[PDB]
């Protein structure tokens, strides 16, 4: 039944700040993305020029 | 004074739709409001349209117009959508004003 | 202030008023008729069921559009509720706007314009509707129940047949509305509201004339058996017997003998040990099941019996069980504490009905249109209790020597027919 | 008709269901990448064909 | 009498507290019926990898017979007043409540304590519900709404304790030992975290005195009169995906991490979810309805059915939505209905808030509707909120809300955030996360 | 057969024994015509009384015979046609199975009149269970009967049929002669009998279309 | 599908351009000059190739 599944351990690939469960995952958030999102940003800027 | 009788029987005979056996209801654009009042319409009055407009397309292609006495008479043409037409634009607007609101 | 009175007007056309101010902050108006599929006749079957479903379609107050924007913009709600014999109109809205959702209410009930389009566009969802409530396995037995037990009026489908889905027209729909949407056969009931307001809307706005209209033919009982071998691994079967109709001494009876048989359960997922008909079926089967007293009253007549549900390999010995205890039951096997309990349950039981607003305002609705009147809760509590251990044992007996009908849906190969109970 | 222009209009249509939401496998590797290479050389050739030969 | 009047009319709840720490409340009226029952603030969300399930095995045993009065007796004496008994339990929260006449609240109040105090927890009993727990595990199995929604949380709280569902695992059920129960039911079952709650036609002073007498048992230390913190459960944008081409329709729900309980923003999302609603097929509204998604879901024929949520939790929630649809008009439904979140965060109106608000309202006044529902609410209320709150301050505070509140809230939480999701049933058509994580900026 | 078939011996799993019920089922489905059947447990395969009741359901009306023409050799027919001004037809039903049989009319009208031909029918039933069966009417039936038997094996699916299963229910053959003497050597009173084992029997009916005037059994 | 013309992916679409294409029965010789313009234009393209080779 349903209830026998559980989401596997995802430790091997979590961000660190992510890694801990009993964290608040919000509070890392805006730095998760705001990194990845600057990459982007960034790529855009390298190909603009 | 009857003016607009005088003028309007004039157009209609001179529009010429009626040479195909078509009513003026027959030859309006199928715009959205249209589309919507014949769907509409009676069984009967839907498929009476419908083969009014095939002939007078039929009579297009050939080059040909029906003879004189089958012509429809301006005082004999049947508005039979613009009743429905006008529900459906009432209705329309309706709504319009609505979503603003 | 939270002692108001129960007014309850009765205009001269027959139009009844029952209002009730209970300060609530929302309020529950409706709007009461005495129509249903029972008065269909073959010709035009299932026209009641499209009926409950056009309430959206425009008026000539209102339009589709407007309807359903219109009472949402107010937080309202707007729904229709009815039997094989009563239609319920009801709207819900915060005080404040009694005025605007009544508007609505109004048209519905007696200003329809069923235009040919829009009904024609509505009739496929007669399947839809009928789908999801056949999901119920109960609902199936009940429609062949009432077509077992009658040959007519009562014996009409609460829902629409395949047949007629998409043949019923808006020449029909007027029709039914004009000869039973009638003054002398609805009642305009509401909470929330003061007497002097809503009998002023009343007076004012309801219009349709009086008279009975078409009445009904008589509701003739035929004690037939429909059996509809379906597979399912559960066997639901109701076997019943013609009981008291809506007032008498009699329903009474039936209703202390229902909840001394068994009238549903009171602690989850636990047994019920004062349900002498539950009791006695667990004492025969192993395994899962459910008996339960079945009970119904109508304007003209009314059924009483059981309805069990079980697995297919033991239904034969837990429908048996089932009659055992009402021959038991008939045969003096009814305790004095028993009537006692029965009628404490039966009290409650009422009691918490008009707990919520659905169930007080259909409570005043439903008897100030068979009577413009109000039964206050002591007389009730008073008719009730005022039953004897004899009463009960009578209904009892009425029931296993009166002819019956019966309805079983499921994998049959061991449900019994009739005639072998 | 459809609730959103990507697959309803006759133009979007058409480049929604090949670079879009064309369905392809999960796994194709680096050596399913030269079909859009070999399409940017010929634009690009295209591009700096014209050019020169406008001189 | 006006909405206002009315609301300012409704008697107040009352509080008191016992030395124990249990905590009892009611609001009067004038019904020959009411409803009574302990809110105890235990669920799955307390329990652990061993005991998960055990919450619920106790749930089964709460009705089984007392040390004072064994099953037949228990129920016999119940049944026989009219009384019905029934309850639940939750994530972190259970209940057991009896509705009966006032005539009773005081015997009803000794039977309840009876049955959170002094459970038989019968050796034999535990083994029989033990195959009907596993029964109801196979019938729960195939409700695709609730196994999606346990699996939205599965994968939400993946890694913690509200990714647990409430009825258990199968070999917690296999396995809880009478020990097991009896310790659950002694860590948890605890006056400081219950609530005596009660509504109808009772005396408050009548009803904390039953209280006193039978709701006794107080404590010496200071670790048995302390309301345990849980460790926060953290937040996973992610996805769970069982797919099954053979089920009829397809189950799909999308949602981000709520405030929790306390948070006054809670108002405005109720109203947010007040504007997109819900709908199903046989609303008979149609191609009208002032909900936009429903509209489309009606033209289009996106879904047989959709709603909105905003579950809370003392420190966390779940706010998002869940449709059924047919395996090929999912990606359309997806569509719309993230476009709508993104409507709300973006360009909501002050008649789209307008409708929102009173719907709101009516739907807080119809939670109230009857004895036991109020009384849910003041158990709730209490442990939840610590007070109730009358429907004169929600109004208050509805009253409050704006197009620009609603917007600035819903972008809080909404936009540019990752998602949960879970999708049970033929959900080929369904795209991936990505895709879905993009419908969640501009709109 | 001996040399290819396998499959072999023994009697199988046996059918149960058929169980008479009388029940009552009804079709509500609106169409203009209403078809109703009536019967009682008839004769059973090979069944003495059965002659009796082919020789009955030949007497009462076993179809037409005449293209467009009416059947005046049918008691059941020429009763129900002068009880209804509108369309119909109505016939002996009867049939054989091993273990038992069934025995009735079926009638088709349309839907107003349904009642009043069902009735109709049902008195011709009665009337014959009264001896009113002229000597002359079973003298008749009895051609007729003889007739279609012979008539039946002209073709080569009714010749094999007829063969087989009697070559079945029996591994024999009767002479063609020997069928038409069991049939004839059929007395009045026999005939009078059968019919008077339906009016007296429990019955069983079935009903399809608009049965709004459709009568039940329990009115016939 | 049974023929050709309606199932492979190129004839498919000369089939519903230019052969079972749904045209109006009466259209007119004002109908005509959309097909011309493309052979101007299938013209225009082949002789300007044969100048620009010179
Ligand atoms: C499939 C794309 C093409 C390929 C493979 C290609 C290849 C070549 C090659 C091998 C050369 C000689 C380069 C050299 O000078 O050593 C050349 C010359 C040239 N191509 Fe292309 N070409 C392509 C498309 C075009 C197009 C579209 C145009 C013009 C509209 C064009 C215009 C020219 C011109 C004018 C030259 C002469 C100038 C030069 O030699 O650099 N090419 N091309
Ligand atoms: C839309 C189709 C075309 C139009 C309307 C068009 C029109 C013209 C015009 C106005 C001229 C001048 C004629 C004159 O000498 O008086 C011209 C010249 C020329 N066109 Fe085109 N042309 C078309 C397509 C092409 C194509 C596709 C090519 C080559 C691949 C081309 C190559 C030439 C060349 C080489 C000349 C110069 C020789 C001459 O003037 O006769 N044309 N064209
Ligand atoms: C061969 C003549 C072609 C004339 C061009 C008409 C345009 O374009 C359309 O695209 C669809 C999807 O690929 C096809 O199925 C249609 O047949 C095609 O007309």
């Amino acid at each position: 039944v349903h209830n026998d599944v559980t989401v596997p351990d995802f430790s091997a690939y979590r961000r660190e700040d992510v890694m801990d469960a009993t964290t608040s995952s919000q509070t890392s958030s805006e730095d998760r993305k705001g990194f990845s999102y600057l990459v982007t940003a960034t790529a855009c800027v390298a190909t603009a020029y | 004074g009857r003016l607009m009788d005088r003028i309007r029987k004039w157009y209609y005979n001179a529009a010429g739709f009626n040479k195909y056996g078509l009513m003026r209801d027959d030859t309006l654009y199928e715009d959205d409001d249209v589309k919507e009042a014949l769907k509409r319409l009676p069984e009967d009055l839907y498929n009476e349209r419908m083969f009014r407009i095939k002939r007078a397309l039929d009579l297009s292609l050939k080059h040909r117009i029906l003879p004189k006495e089958q012509w429809v008479k301006y005082e004999e043409d049947k508005p039979y959508l613009e009743p429905y037409l006008k529900e459906v634009i009432r209705e329309r607007l309706e709504r319009e004003a609505w979503n603003k609101k | 202030p939270g002692a108001e009175d129960l007014e309850i007007t009765k205009l001269p056309n027959g139009l009844i008023i029952a209002s009730l101010e209970n300060f609530s902050p929302a309020s529950r108006i409706g709007v009461f008729i005495k129509a249903g599929s029972r008065y269909e006749t073959t010709a035009n079957l299932g026209t009641a069921h499209l009926l409950r479903l056009a309430s959206p379609l425009t008026t000539k107050g209102a339009s589709s559009f407007r309807i359903t924007r219109g009472i949402e913009a107010v937080g309202g709600s707007l729904s229709v509720y009815s039997t094989r014999e009563k239609m319920t109109y009801c709207v819900e809205c915060l005080r404040d706007h009694v005025d605007t959702v009544m508007e609505y209410l109004l048209n519905v009930t007696t200003a329809p314009e069923f235009r040919p389009w829009e009904v024609t566009d509505l009739q496929p969802q007669l399947k839809v509707d009928k789908a999801v409530a056949f999901q119920s396995p109960q609902v199936g037995v009940l429609e062949n129940l009432h077509a077992a037990a009658y040959k007519t009026a009562l014996a009409n489908p609460l829902y629409c047949p395949d047949y007629r889905i998409g043949k019923i027209t808006s020449e029909q729909l007027h029709h039914f509305v004009q000869n039973n949407f009638t003054s002398a056969r609805m009642a305009l009931v509401g909470i929330g509201v003061k007497h002097s307001d809503l009998k002023q809307v009343a007076e004012q706005f309801l219009n349709i004339r009086s008279g009975a209209g078409t009445s009904s033919a008589k509701a003739t009982y035929w004690g037939g058996e429909i059996r509809e071998q379906n597979g399912h691994s559960l066997v639901h079967a109701a076997v019943v017997t013609e009981g008291a109709a809506v007032g008498s001494a009699e329903a009474n009876a039936f209703s202390v003998l229902q909840h001394v048989l068994g009238a549903g359960p009171l602690i989850k997922r636990g047994s019920s040990v004062t349900s002498k008909l539950y009791q006695g079926v667990a004492k025969a089967t192993t395994q899962p099941f459910d008996a339960s007293a079945f009970n119904v009253n109508y304007s003209d007549s009314g059924l009483f019996g059981f309805y069990t549900i079980s697995q297919a390999a033991h239904a034969g010995e837990v429908i048996r069980a089932a009659m055992n205890q009402l021959k038991a039951a008939a045969q003096g096997g009814v305790t004095e504490e028993d009537v006692t309990k029965a009628k404490n349950q039966l009290k409650a039981t009422y009691l918490m009905s008009v707990e919520t607003a659905q169930g007080l305002l259909n409570e005043i609705g439903s008897e100030a249109l068979l009577s413009g009147t109000h039964t206050a809760p002591s007389v009730v509590a008073q008719k009730i209790d005022s039953v004897t251990s004899a009463d009960v044992v009578n209904a009892a007996k009425k029931f296993v020597s009166g002819k019956k009908s019966m309805a079983a849906s499921g994998d049959l190969g061991s449900t019994p027919f009739l005639d072998e109970l | 008709m459809a609730p959103n222009i990507r697959k309803s209009h006759p133009l979007l249509k058409m480049i929604n269901n090949s670079l879009i939401d064309l369905p392809a496998p999960s796994n194709i590797s680096a050596w399913w990448n030269f079909g859009s290479l070999l399409a940017v050389c010929l634009m690009t050739q295209i591009l700096t064909g014209l050019l020169l030969a406008m001189h | 009498a006006t909405y206002a009047q009315t609301l300012q009319n409704i008697p107040e709840t009352n509080v008191t507290t016992l030395d124990n720490g249990l905590r009892v409340a009611s609001e009067e009226s004038s019904q020959p019926t009411c409803t009574v029952g302990v809110w105890i603030g235990a669920g799955s969300r307390y329990e652990n990898e061993k005991n998960n399930g055990a919450g619920y095995f106790v749930e089964h045993l709460a009705f089984k017979g007392t040390k004072k009065r064994p099953c037949a007796a228990f129920e016999k004496e119940v049944e026989s007043m009219g009384a019905h008994f029934n309850g639940y339990t939750s994530r972190e929260q259970t209940a057991f409540y009896i509705k009966a006449l006032s005539k009773d609240m005081p015997k009803v109040v000794e039977l309840l304590a009876d049955v959170v105090q002094n459970c038989a927890l019968e050796e034999s009993q535990i083994e029989k519900e033990r195959g009907v727990i596993l029964q109801e595990l196979k019938e729960m199995d195939n409700d695709m709404t609730n196994v999606t929604f346990d699996y939205l949380h599965a994968t939400a709280f993946q890694g913690t304790a509200l990714a647990r569902t409430v009825e258990g695992t199968t070999e917690n059920i296999k396995h809880l030992t009478r020990a097991d129960l009896a310790s659950y039911i002694d860590t948890h079952f605890k006056a400081p975290r219950m609530v005596l709650a009660a509504a109808g036609g009772i005396s408050h002073k009548e009803l904390v005195d039953a209280a006193r007498q039978h709701f006794s048992g107080v404590s010496f230390t200071y670790k048995e009169d302390a309301v345990p913190i849980l460790p926060r459960c953290r937040f996973t944008g992610s996805e769970i995906r069982a797919r099954d081409d053979a089920l009829p329709v397809a189950h799909v729900a999308l949602a981000v991490e709520g405030p929790g309980w306390a948070d006054p923003d809670n108002v405005v999302l109720h109203v947010a979810n007040a504007i997109i609603g819900r709908y199903d097929r046989t609303f008979g509204g149609g191609k009208h309805l002032s909900s936009r998604l429903a509209a489309l879901a009606v033209e289009h024929k996106l879904c047989h059915s959709f709603q909105t949520f905003n579950t809370s939790y003392s420190d966390t929630g779940l706010f998002g939505f869940h449709f059924v649809a047919d395996p090929l008009s999912i990606d359309d439904m997806m569509f719309c209905a993230q476009g709508e979140w993104m409507r709300l965060c973006t360009s909501t109106t002050e008649s789209e808030v307008k409708r929102a608000k009173n719907h709101l309202r009516s739907a807080m006044v119809a939670q109230l509707d009857g004895t036991t529902p109020v009384c849910e609410t003041i158990g709730s209320h209490l442990l939840n909120y610590g007070r109730r709150i009358s429907l004169e301050e929600w109004d208050s505070r509805i009253s409050a809300v704006d197009a620009r509140m609603v917007r600035d809230v819903c972008s809080k939480y909404i936009y540019d955030k990752c998602p949960a999701l879970a999708a049970v049933g033929p959900i080929e058509q369904l795209l991936d996360y990505n895709r879905i994580r993009s419908g969640m900026y501009w709109i």
